[PDB]
């Protein structure tokens, strides 16, 4: 009858050839590996909600919006009294590196930098304004402009 | 000396499918009440 | 660029006649599928009042 | 003083919650009130070693 | 600057 | 014939997931065949220097 | 433990 | 692969 | 026994 | 840290 | 001596890749508000 | 039983 | 005086925000008030070194 | 250990 | 003192129910009122060692 | 796999 | 039956 | 006889 | 612990 | 001496798929409430 | 690739 | 397989 | 002019 | 290190 | 680091 | 390509 237990030793060998210790080993190598991927290299950008005043006087530099690869940044537009200023339209410069979504009525545009380092510019035609507002958009910066108040120089339909 | 390579093959085929059972994530469901 | 005109027009004619057969086929299907879909469409519900 | 316990950590940033409810995110080198400057962030261990020798860990009732 | 998961004791 | 392929690199067999042998033959150029053929050097190679 | 990572950090910041 | 984990 | 760091640390012989 | 499933007396 | 030509094939195959990524200039898009 | 668990635990905590 | 912090940086132009709220943009060579003229922009570390020895960094709060 | 500059910087031997 | 029984245990966390109806969750190292701090959590045998030598087992009328 | 299970 | 079962039981209990 | 841990523990010879 | 259908007399 | 090239080939098969996943970015979604 | 990153 | 069945 | 990612100590 | 015109000029050896 | 940058910059602006 | 870029 020695044949039965010899075969069965070979069996606990082959049908379950990764013994429980080796199964947990493979679990930990898999976990360490995907974590090693998921780690964003260097420090990640700091999530900062900033507020900037938009000046449309000639010679002024356009406002800067910092993005991050795969993250939503919400620009809200307010007039000099801080009230919402709805957006009439917008034009994406280089939509191949940025994607904007915006419900047609609100005054908030959310942006994701689709590729990591390419910077561009974005125009927004506003409700009561004759000169629109243009912003430079740079991703991969040491922070994310996580939600940005744009204090446009003019006065909106809400006072 | 062949035992090492044959057994490496057996549990490489094992480890691949263990990893595949690990990679799956089955999405939750929403049942909405009358 | 190491080409000529004989097999150029020849193969051009062959491929073009092939796609021509495709489109005439497709139009003949579109006929039949159009009538079948009209039979189907006589029997679909339609909304009469604009207000839901 | 005000003890802040870690709310989350990955390689790089670390989001921290205080005894007063204030929330912050920190990198390799940053000024933290009291502990001075962060010396190192150990992500899988959930540890922060600071200049003042104080070690910041996950809250006991949170970890 | 340190990705410690590439760590060795 | 290589010029004929490279005039159509946008299309196979020099494009569209080519097999690595065809890919290599697309990459490499054609050496001069007359210059490589030399009998004095190969003769020296055959005979031992002694 | 932490001494290895910290030593690697200083040796990285010392060698540009 | 740390020991204070 | 095996840790989460991936390196295998085991005891030698211990009975209860 | 201990996985006793990989345990051995 | 032939390693330079081997890496020649590789380096050109990558360089043409970068350059026709560079020639990519997408069209700009507009969303007119309601 | 448990003794191997304590021994391997302290061995893993001591050898990092 | 007025301290300017880094607002963002890429190879070449660097956009900058200060204590007065004014925003500027700077290349390899420019006259920038107080600090004189910019000797270089180090984008991958987020640094501006100028002629007067003063060094412009991302603010501690926004980095 | 590897930095973000792409070059490798590792410690030699440190334990705790 | 207050008597706890391991309500259910897995590798790592273990959820405990006490004689006061309180519920808790414990890891490899965690403080317990009265018991000290946990030395080990064996999920296979439903047992937990804490520092005070006290052994936490499944309650008799539920195991 | 222990003997106090 | 019972006595062999209890002998195997105590053998398994004593040998962890 | 075989235990739950997978290790085989058996009695030698008994009867009733 | 004991499954005595795994029993031998 | 064949070990280096064999293992490097395994490395190409791995690293190419890794970089291809990391190139992947997916488009965010916007869910407008009722 | 510098050391003051 | 017992005999007290 | 300087491409700093093209840097070497 | 390479400029925009095409010519390559590099520093020899410089550490910080 | 940066000193390599100044060296390369001045070497570029010295050689047209 | 000049040095005064």
């Amino acid at each position: 009858e020695v044949i039965d237990k010899k075969a069965f030793k070979d069996m606990t060998r082959n049908l379950y050839p990764l013994n429980p210790e080796q199964v947990v080993k493979l679990k930990q190598i898999y976990e360490t590996s995907e974590y090693a991927k998921a780690a964003t290299p260097g420090t990640p950008p700091k999530p900062t909600a900033t507020s900037q005043f938009v000046n449309l006087s000639p010679g002024s530099t356009p406002p800067v919006i910092r993005l991050s690869q795969g993250f939503v940044s919400s620009l809200v537009f307010l007039d000099s009294t801080g009230a919402p200023w709805p957006i009439a339209a917008y034009d994406l410069g280089d939509p191949s590196s940025f994607n904007i979504q915006w419900d047609k009525t609100s005054n908030t545009l959310m942006i994701q930098a689709t590729k990591l380092y390419n910077y561009g510019n974005l125009a927004v035609r506003l409700r009561g304004l004759n000169t629109p507002v243009m912003l430079t958009l740079i991703p991969g910066q040491k922070a994310v402009d996580y939600r940005v108040d744009l204090r446009v120089q003019g006065y909106g339909p809400n006072a | 000396q062949q035992e090492i390579q044959q057994r490496t093959s057996d549990m490489l085929t094992a480890a691949t499918q263990l990893v595949q059972d690990w990679k799956q994530v089955e999405t939750q469901v929403y049942t909405e009440g009358t | 660029a190491g080409y000529n005109e004989v097999q150029q027009k020849q193969a051009a004619a062959t491929l073009s006649s092939y796609f021509n057969n495709l489109r005439v086929y497709a139009a003949q299907t579109s006929v039949g599928v159009s009538n079948l879909y009209y039979i189907l469409s006589k029997r679909l519900p339609q909304n009469m009042s604009a207000d839901q | 003083r005000i003890i802040y316990y870690i709310q989350a950590v990955i390689p790089g940033r670390a989001w921290l919650i205080g005894s007063n409810g204030s929330t912050l995110t920190v990198r390799e080198g940053s000024k933290i009130p009291g502990y001075g400057m962060v010396k190192l962030i150990d992500s899988l261990q959930g540890r922060i070693l600071t200049s003042s020798g104080q070690v910041i860990k996950f809250s006991q009732e949170d970890s | 600057c340190v990705s410690m998961i590439g760590g060795s004791r | 014939q290589r010029d004929l392929y490279l005039s159509q690199s946008k299309s196979p067999p020099c494009g569209g997931n080519p097999t690595p042998e065809m890919n290599t033959f697309c990459r490499t150029a054609i050496p001069d065949f007359i210059s490589t053929v030399n009998f004095v050097k190969k003769q020296n190679d055959d005979t031992p220097k002694d | 433990c932490t001494d290895a990572a910290l030593a690697a950090l200083e040796y990285h910041k010392s060698n540009a | 692969p740390f020991g204070a984990d | 026994r095996v840790s989460i760091g991936g390196t295998v640390y085991t005891a030698k012989k211990y009975d209860d």
